[PDB]
C-alpha cells in the first residue's frame, strides 16, 4: 500500500491522434447503429 | 400571382406580394417583382406607318386605322390571320376573334402549341392543371414530364417543395436532371420511358399503383416539340 505516488502518467505519452486511434480501435465492439430510414434530412 | 402595384404621381414605384392562400401565398418570383422597370423602356407610344422610303414614322390614330381598315376590307376568309402573344388579355382576344370572324376568318392562333388531336381544346379539363396549386398539398406522389417547374412556374415549384418538406411528398421527373431545390427521383430523359411506365414494366408503375393521391404534371414546354401529341 502507498498513497505517495500519483500513478496517472499515461497522458504524458499521448500524441495528437491518440483519441482518434482509440476511437478506431473501439469501432470494432460497437453495436449496429439505428437508422431513421433516410440518407439525410434532405433526402 | 396576386400583387400590389405601388404608384406615386402617375408612375409605378414597385411590385409587392398580395396574400392569396390558394395561389402564391405571400411570395412572388423575382421576375414578377423586378421586371416592372422594363415598362419604362422601349415603349410604343404613337401609331406608326411606313413612309415612301419604307421607314416607320409617327402618324395619327385616324390615318393608321384607315389604312388597316382598307386592307381589312379588301381581304377576307383565309387571307386574314392573327397571332396572339404571351401577355394578351381575354377582352382583346375576344374582340380580335369577333373582328376576324366578321371577315369569315378562323386563322386566329397563338404562339404556344397545344395538340389539337382528339378532344383538343374541346374539353377544358384536357389543357388545365386540374389538381390545382392548392392540391399539391394533398398529394403524395408527383411525376413531372419534360418541364422545369422551378423556372416555368416558381410559385408552383415552391408549393411542391412545401409539400415535399411537410407532407413527405415523393417527386419523380422525366427529363434533363435540372436542379429543383429539393431531392427527386430521376427516371431519365427518354420519352419512351413514358411508354414503359404506361405498360407497367417500370417500378414507378407500381409506385403510382399504390399511391392514394397520385399526380402527373406535363409542362406545356414539352408540348412545343413535334412529338407532343404523342
Amino acid at each position: 500500500f502507498d498513497n505517495s505516488t500519483y500513478r496517472n502518467l499515461q497522458h504524458h505519452e499521448y500524441s495528437t491522434y491518440t483519441f482518434l486511434d482509440l476511437n478506431v480501435e473501439l469501432s470494432k465492439f460497437r453495436m449496429p447503429q439505428p437508422s431513421s430510414g433516410r440518407q439525410s434530412p434532405r433526402h | 400571382s396576386n400583387i400590389v402595384v405601388s404608384t406615386r404621381t402617375g408612375e409605378v414605384m414597385r411590385i409587392l406580394p398580395r396574400m392569396h392562400e390558394d395561389i402564391n401565398e405571400e411570395w412572388i418570383s423575382d421576375k414578377t417583382r423586378f421586371a416592372y422597370d422594363g415598362l419604362k423602356r422601349q415603349r410604343l407610344t404613337q401609331p406608326m406607318i411606313r413612309n415612301e422610303k419604307g421607314l416607320l414614322t409617327y402618324t395619327t390614330w385616324e390615318d393608321a386605322l384607315s389604312r388597316v381598315a382598307g386592307m381589312l376590307q379588301s381581304f377576307q376568309g383565309n387571307d386574314v390571320a392573327a397571332i396572339a402573344g404571351g401577355l394578351v388579355d381575354a377582352e382583346a382576344l375576344v374582340a380580335l376573334k369577333d373582328l376576324l370572324n366578321r371577315v369569315d376568318s378562323d386563322s386566329l392562333c397563338t404562339e404556344e402549341v397545344f395538340p389539337t388531336a382528339g378532344a383538343g381544346t374541346d374539353l377544358r379539363s384536357n389543357y388545365l392543371l386540374n389538381t390545382t396549386i392548392a392540391g399539391v398539398e394533398e398529394a403524395d406522389v408527383i411525376l413531372l414530364v419534360g418541364t422545369n417547374p422551378r423556372f416555368e412556374a416558381p410559385l408552383f415549384n415552391a408549393r411542391i417543395r412545401k409539400s415535399w418538406l411537410h407532407n413527405d411528398l415523393k417527386v419523380a421527373l422525366i427529363g434533363s436532371p435540372v436542379d429543383l431545390t429539393y431531392r427527386y427521383d430521376h427516371l431519365g430523359d427518354s420519352p419512351k420511358i413514358l411508354q414503359d411506365i404506361a405498360s407497367g414494366n417500370h417500378p414507378f408503375s407500381q409506385i403510382l399503383k399504390e399511391a392514394k393521391k397520385p399526380m402527373v404534371v406535363l409542362g406545356s414546354s414539352a408540348l412545343q416539340r413535334s412529338d407532343g401529341t404523342a
